[PDB]
This record gives C-alpha cells, structure tokens and sequence, in this order.
C-alpha cells in the first residue's frame, strides 16, 4: 500500500511538470510561476508522506 | 535542494531535472536504507537544522538577558499598584485584577 | 542602434541643423557630420522576452550532461534530440522547453 | 610493479576535482551502467531514472561508501540512521 | 566526495572545520610551459592575430 501511494503521489509530480512545461499551469495570485510549481510539488508529496 | 552544480543538484543526475528523485525525496525508509544521494541531501538538511538551532539559542538568549534587564525592578507594592523604582506607576493595578 | 565614426573610430551622437531643419550624426571628436535617416533617438520597452535560446552551439550534440529525448524532428524525421529549458534567468520565465536534433543540427519548441 | 599508478596511467582510472564535475556524467554503481529489463519489499527502491531514453555515463563511482572521511568510516550502517546522530 | 558531509564539531566551529573524504588528494602543482606547448602545436592561435 505504502509503495502503491508513493508511485501514484511521483505519478502526480510528473503530471504536475508535464503541466508546468507546456504553460499549462494554474498561477496562484501574487507569486510567479516557478515558486507556484515548487509549492504545488511540496504539497503533493508531503501529502504523501 | 538547491542546483548547486550547473542545474543539477548531482553529477550523477541530468541537467533540468526536477523529478522528486533528483531534488531531495527519500523514498526509502531508515529501515530499508537510504541511497546515496538520499543520504547526502539528509546529511544536508541535518547540517542545515543545526546551524539554525545554534543561531536562533543565541538570539533568544540576547532578547531574554535585554529583557530582564529592561523590567529589572517593577514590584507590586502594598497598595495594589505596580511601580518601578523611580517610584512612578506602571499599572494602578496588577493585571488590572 | 547606432554607428561609429568614419575616421575619428569614435561615438557618433545625434543633433539638429536648423539652416535645413533637420536631424544628423556629429562627432566632436572631430568635425564630421553624416545624415541620419532615422528620426527615432530612444528605445525602452518594459516588456523583455529576448534571450530564450541564447547561446546555442553546433557542439551542443556531444554534451552528456543534457537528457537525451525521442521526440520526432519536425523536418528531418530523426527520434533523438536533447531538450533544455529557457536559458535566461528572469524571475517569470517559462519552463517551456526547447528541442535540438542530434541530426540536422537545428532548434525547434514544443508547438 | 603494477600497482594504482599503473592503473592511472592506463587510462581507466582518472582524477577529476570540483570544477571538472561539472562536465561530466557519473553512475553510482557499475550495474547501473547496464540498463535492465524484483518486486520485493526488504530492498530498498533506486532512482527511476526515467527523464531520459537513454543515459551516456563518462565515469563510474569506484564506491559511494568513500565520501565519508575517517571519522565516519566506523559508523556501522551509517544510512539507517539520522543525521545529526551521525 | 571531497570532504566529509556527516561529521562537522559542534559549536562555533560547525561548518568551518571539515575533514577530506577518504579518498580526496590536493593538488601538488605542475608547470604550465608544457600545455603551452601542446596548446600551440595543436593549431592554437594566439590573441595578437585575433580578430
Ligand atoms: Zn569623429
Ligand atoms: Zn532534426
């Protein structure tokens, strides 16, 4: 189960820079675009966690 | 982590590589054991929270020493009031109860 | 953007003659004077973009740090090509990535 | 005598400072010089290495355990445990 | 692999001692009249001819 988990939340960090290469990102208000990204794959995988 | 080399955390991973793998993500538990690049970045997040812990004991003990000497003398005197040594009245009241 | 003297190797700036009414190149290094055929005297745009690609190389090929992709060559039709992200460094740049074959020695994005 | 020298001046062996590392690509381990084609759970899981089709390494590690220094070098398991405990 | 990331002294001297890997070497020094040399066999131009 815990491997199962962890390959889906890296599954989701590649879709998310999938996304995030093809300009088709959400931006969060007042804050770029890569920082926007780095918090979005922080989340992810300390949800994982 | 950091690209502390040209845009690549480590030699031994690509350049522009921003898989979890290659910026800090330890899949591994301390049971299992850590790889190496697993190993580095957790000895640099150690290293990191020391420095931290060591800066921030001395800068809290500059504010409580500065603090302590700043309310040195305040005492409650016998009619209820709370004054300094100068005599002058900090509070009518303490704690205003 | 602007020229240098033709004998002075000096900086040429802009100035009027009001006998003609009109706009030429002078340099006080000298007492040359040339006809500028461009009113234009100033450029800023807030607005930068330039500087995505950068300094490309031919010999970008043999670098074997970059990540090697299969993307297919737009007119060669090779399936082997590096990729790398925008090399200018502005706070707000895109990740958008671009492509180079390993074949015909040429850039190409992701479009 | 054939000996680390030898090695070196043979050209298999070479040293490469800070500033070089920055040119060159390097595996762990010889196995993963070798791409290959499991499942078990008592082993701990390796990087996927899945950015690029293909990977062209320059150099290999001779051993990952000698980036410790000597101090280090006594810590029996030093990758089971925290650290700061290190 | 240069120096030793898990041990540092605690204290002040945190991250200013450190101690070579244990297979680190420093350099002893070379002359440079050699690779001048085979720089300038090897069809290197020199900067006065540089355009
Ligand atoms: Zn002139
Ligand atoms: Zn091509």
């Amino acid at each position: 189960e815990i491997t199962h988990a962890i390959s889906s939340a890296k599954e989701q960090v590649q879709e998310i820079i999938y996304k995030a290469q093809h300009n088709e990102l959400e931006l969060k208000p007042g804050m770029t675009l890569r920082e926007s990204f780095e918090g979005e794959v922080s989340r992810t995988l300390n949800d994982a966690r | 982590i950091a690209f502390g080399f040209a845009d690549r955390s480590l030699p031994h991973f690509t350049k522009d590589d921003f898989s979890p793998e290659s910026k800090g993500f330890v899949e591994n538990s301390y049971l299992r054991g850590l790889t190496p690049q697993e190993f580095f970045f957790h000895a640099m997040a150690g290293r990191e929270g020391l420095i931290d812990t060591a800066v921030k004991t001395a800068e809290t003990g500059y504010i409580q020493r500065r603090l302590v000497k700043a309310l040195e003398d305040i005492m409650v005197h016998y009619d209820g009031t709370t004054r300094n040594s100068l005599g002058d009245i900090i509070q009518f009241l303490y704690g205003e109860d | 953007s602007f020229r240098f003297c033709l004998e002075c190797n000096n900086m040429l700036y802009p100035k009027e003659d009001k006998e003609n009414q009109r706009l030429l190149y002078s340099c006080r290094n000298c007492d040359y004077t040339e006809l500028a055929e461009d009113p234009k005297v100033y450029r800023h745009e807030l607005i930068t973009n330039i500087g995505e690609t950068a300094g490309i190389v031919d010999d970008i090929g043999q670098d074997p740090t970059l990540p090697r992709s299969d993307k297919e060559c737009p007119e060669c039709h090779s399936r082997d090509c590096v990729f790398f992200q925008s090399q200018q460094r502005r706070k707000d740049t895109n990740m958008t990535l671009f492509y180079v074959c390993l074949n015909c020695k040429k850039t190409f994005r992701d479009e | 005598v054939y000996g680390w020298s030898s090695l070196v001046t043979s050209g298999v062996i070479e040293y490469v400072d800070g500033e070089e590392e920055e040119t060159i690509m390097i595996a762990m381990t010889p196995e993963d010089l070798q791409t290959r084609s499991l499942n078990d759970t008592a082993k701990r899981i390796k990087p996927e290495m899945s950015t690029s089709s293909h990977h062209t390494f320059t150099h290999c590690e001779i051993h990952p355990s000698m980036i410790l220094g000597v101090a280090a070098s006594i810590i029996p398991f030093p990758d089971h445990n925290q650290s700061p405990r290190n | 692999g240069l120096v030793c990331p898990a041990e540092t002294p605690e204290g002040q001297a945190c991250g200013l001692v450190k101690n070579l890997s244990l297979l680190s070497g420093i350099s002893i020094g070379s002359p440079s009249e050699p690779i001048i040399n085979f720089l300038e066999e090897w069809g290197m131009e020199p900067l006065e001819d540089y355009d």
